[PDB]
DNA sequence: CCATATGGTTGGGCTACGGCGAATACCC
DNA sequence: GGGTATTCGCCGTAGCCCAACCATATGG
């Protein structure tokens, strides 16, 4: 999550600072991936 | 609002008193900050624990004197054969050599620049006495440096006994030496009535003055400290100066002693001079219980060294657990030397056994019977105590055995460095060359060197 | 120099896997069909 | 082999196939004409230093190959063991060390898998042995013959 | 504060504990020089 | 590499070669007539060394 | 007045899943 | 004993601590 500081544009440091993530330390792995952690759910609506 | 007198923290202020949170008591205290702001507020109760109020200069120096030689002391052909005669015994022709080669360098007018790793043998003082006796052949006088007040004082009785029908001057002046006598020495130093000074640290403090100091025996400079080498070289004004320092600076300078030093040191140990039976090992109580078994089947002496913190007398209990035979006792120091020479005496009576002695310095004599020897932490010390160990251990023909335990294999330098020390043999230059590869892991510039030395010439 | 290049011979990559593998204190018969141990080296560091 | 048989007409289809494997082992060895006595080592070979080398980089550092290193390690205890043989020490010490050569041979050939992988001491990555040399992806089957760059190339975009 | 439990030996004393590096106002994290950045991570809730 | 050359033929397993090699127990190379203390003694048999 | 205890100075040295497998008990 | 899945396992996936030495403090 240490993650380097983009700048591309204005927008891009923007949409690095709002952008989210379900991975880390005490994330998950892509091993046993399956695609609950990759399909969006109904109450995702407005949400994300 | 009150300064402090305050014994066990230092500097202390007195502001008041603070009634304050004991959890559910309020015991008074004191407002008191001390250095630092140390804001202790102490129990009043405790009312009586509290009154109420670089070396540049000396490098172009040693450059300017190498850049003068200075005067010459020539052979003398009565004054070293009037020593000469004395010695009744054999020298070492490497020392003979080594010893005519640096009275050759006493013709040189240039500063003597010598050392010599001349350690145990035909008397080894003999080299410094004969070429004192060139230096007070013209009158001038031999300082004489030492690590230890015990050896100045073996080496100005063998002084004494080289020069007991010879007027040369040898007088000891350390800790021991009573004060009357101190400044009666020194003014006799000073006067030229004394020839020969002796003595440690207290030579380099007291304020020496000297008629014409032809000699500076310094030896084993190492331990002598690299410090007490600058106060030597501020006692340097422009003479010429004796080193038996076989045990040398770290390579903070020995590397610069290749080069301008002559390296003039002896070879070959006596075969006779045996080593002793070297074991390097972990540790392990059983192997303990056969070699103190050797050793009183010899009925010989033990010795087993302890540096930790840790009590050496829980741990000789321990050992009266394992070994309930054997006489133990403990030479930690921080004692009345009462107890040292009792201990002394107890081991040539020889009913306590096992030396559990704690420092070289505490192993400084080499008791016959001892022939065994037992290493336990000798990872964390350094190879000069180590071959000192080893040359105090075991009488001639006595086939010691020398025991080392080290069941960490985690320090790889000291590691390799033990390794280097237990494949040596005896005295056959692994001396110079253990000490080559220890201060090559040790401290591991000729073009500042000279250039600053032409800005000394031109001085 | 302007000429085509030579044809590489037994693989020096080949070789390497031999000199590691008698680094494995091992025996391999490398050989024709008829049973000659081609040392590669022809005798360059054979004894 | 003849006993083994005997086992294979005994009806212990377990023990049948236990002596059968021994039978291979046994049987592979006759055909092979290897000496099974072989298989105790005392010619330790020498790797030649190209094929380990100890070259330098600029700022002092090397190629350190772990080998290198080992074989120092190999070498320190072959003469420890020499001079122990060569003064009469007690046997205890002799076994000890006998054991830590063993030891040494066991993390040369491969490190880690009787006991810890012995690392270079103030490191914990192993000393990468002569098998990892050989076997894994960087080992030489996949890393030295099945992968490699290119010169005379180039890359642009289409 | 160094509270002996059966002396009262009472000894206040500030510590420095290290040195924190602080969100810009930007919010932005220069680090050795370079800029960092952290992405929010999600996981799932405790509980039961 | 399982299985051990020693263990397959010799029969034996990583202990016990752990033992002899590693020096834990001694293994008998020619009973020489002896007794293993009321059950004899027989070639390839692990011991310990204070009982050897 | 001396001694023994204090302390000061360097010296020198070091520290959670998947495939196969392996006991794992188990049917006649 | 010969044979059966089985069931879960394993493998794979940067700190003092004393050693001399010195002066500093003190009761018979």
């Amino acid at each position: 999550l240490s993650q380097f500081k983009d700048e591309t544009n204005p927008l891009s440091s923007l949409r690095h600072k709002r952008r989210i993530s379900a991975l880390g330390p005490g994330g998950l792995t892509r091993e046993r991936a399956g695609f609950d952690v990759r399909d969006v759910h109904r109450t995702h609506y407005g949400r994300i | 609002g009150d300064y402090l007198i305050h014994p066990e923290h230092g500097v202390g202020q007195y502001l008041g008193l603070e009634t304050r949170e004991v959890l559910g008591v309020k015991r008074d205290y004191l407002v008191l900050r001390y250095k630092g702001e140390g804001k202790l507020y102490l129990p009043v109760e405790q009312l009586p624990l509290l009154k109420r109020h670089l070396a540049g200069r000396l490098l172009v120096l040693q450059a300017k004197r190498k850049a003068t030689p200075g005067r010459a002391f020539p052979p003398l052909p009565e004054w070293d054969p009037l020593v000469e005669k004395g010695f009744p015994y054999e020298l070492t022709p490497d020392q003979k050599r080594a010893l005519e080669e640096v009275l050759r360098d006493l013709e040189s007018p240039h500063p003597m620049d010598r050392l010599v790793s001349g350690d145990v043998g035909f008397g080894k003082t003999e080299v410094a006495l004969r070429a004192a006796h060139r230096v007070v052949g013209h009158g001038a006088q031999v300082a004489f440096l030492v690590p230890t007040t015990l050896l100045a004082e073996q080496h100005g009785k063998t002084f004494r006994e080289r020069f007991q029908g010879l007027p040369v001057r040898v007088a000891v002046l350390s800790r021991f030496t009573p004060p009357k006598e101190e400044e009666a020495i020194l003014k006799g130093l000073a006067e030229g009535t004394v020839d020969i000074v002796i003595g440690t640290h207290r030579l380099l403090q007291e304020d020496v003055r000297f008629r014409d100091l032809g000699l500076l025996i310094v030896d084993e400079e190492h331990r002598f400290g690299v410090a007490q080498k600058e106060r030597i070289r501020e006692l340097k004004a422009e003479v010429d100066t004796l080193y038996l320092s076989a045990t040398p600076i770290p390579r903070t300078l020995y590397s610069a002693l290749v080069g301008l030093k002559d390296l003039s040191s002896i070879q070959t140990p006596p075969p006779g001079r045996k080593p002793i039976k070297t074991f390097l090992a972990p540790f392990d109580p059983l192997l303990v219980r056969e070699a103190i078994l050797f050793e009183l089947e010899r009925g010989g002496k033990v010795f087993y060294v302890h540096d930790r913190v840790a009590s050496i007398e829980a741990r000789r209990r321990f050992l009266e657990s394992l070994v309930p035979e054997a006489r133990i006792g403990v030479v930690h120091g921080q004692m009345p030397e009462s107890l040292i020479e009792e201990t002394m005496l107890l081991f040539a009576e020889g009913a306590y056994d096992v030396l559990l002695a704690t420092t070289i310095i505490e192993a400084g004599l080499d008791v016959p019977e001892a022939n065994t020897i037992l290493i336990e932490r000798a990872d964390r010390l350094g190879l000069a105590t180590l071959y000192q160990l080893r040359g105090r251990v075991g009488r001639r023909e006595e086939e010691a055995y020398a025991y080392l335990f080290h069941p960490p294999r985690l320090t790889e330098a000291a590691e390799k460095r033990l390794a280097a020390i237990a494949d040596l043999s005896d005295l056959g230059s692994g001396h110079l060359l253990a000490e080559r590869d220890m201060e090559i892991r040790g401290v591991g510039s000729l073009e500042v060197y000279t250039e600053l030395l032409e800005e000394a010439i031109r001085k | 120099k302007g000429e085509d290049v030579p044809e590489p011979s037994v693989p020096e990559s080949f070789r390497v896997l031999v000199k590691e593998l008698q680094a494995l204190a091992l025996d391999v018969q490398t050989l024709d069909e008829k049973d000659n141990p081609v040392d590669i080296f022809e005798g360059l560091a054979s004894k | 082999e003849k006993e083994l048989l005997e086992e294979m007409k005994h009806p212990s289809r377990a023990r049948r196939a236990k002596a059968r494997k021994r039978l291979e082992v046994v049987r592979a060895f006759l055909d092979s004409g290897n000496r099974p006595e072989w298989m105790i080592l005392e010619a330790v070979p020498v790797l030649p230093p190209d094929l380990r080398p100890m070259v330098q980089v600029d700022g002092g550092r090397f190629a350190t190959s772990d080998l290198n290193d080992l074989y120092r390690r190999l070498i320190n205890r072959n003469n420890r063991l020499k001079k122990l043989l060569a003064q009469g020490a007690p046997e205890i010490i002799i076994r000890n060390e006998k054991r830590m050569l063993q030891e040494a041979v066991d993390a040369l050939l491969d490190n880690g898998r009787r006991g810890a992988p012995v690392t270079n001491p103030g490191s914990d990555r192993p000393l990468r042995s002569l098998t990892d040399i050989l076997s894994g992806k960087q080992g030489r089957f996949r890393q030295n013959l099945l992968g490699k760059r290119v010169d005379y190339s180039g890359r642009s975009v289409i | 504060q160094l509270i002996h439990k059966d002396t009262g030996l009472i000894k206040e004393d500030e510590v420095f504990l290290g040195h924190i590096p602080l969100m810009t106002e930007d919010g932005s994290f220069i680090i050795n020089g370079a800029d960092r950045v952290i992405v929010s991570q999600i996981h799932r809730s405790p509980g039961v | 590499d399982v299985p051990s050359k020693i263990g397959t033929l010799l029969d034996l397993s990583a202990t016990e070669l752990e033992q002899v090699l590693y020096f834990s127990k001694y293994i008998v190379l020619d009973p020489k007539g002896a007794i293993l203390n009321g059950v004899p003694v027989e070639k390839r048999q692990l011991l310990t060394d204070e009982e050897y």
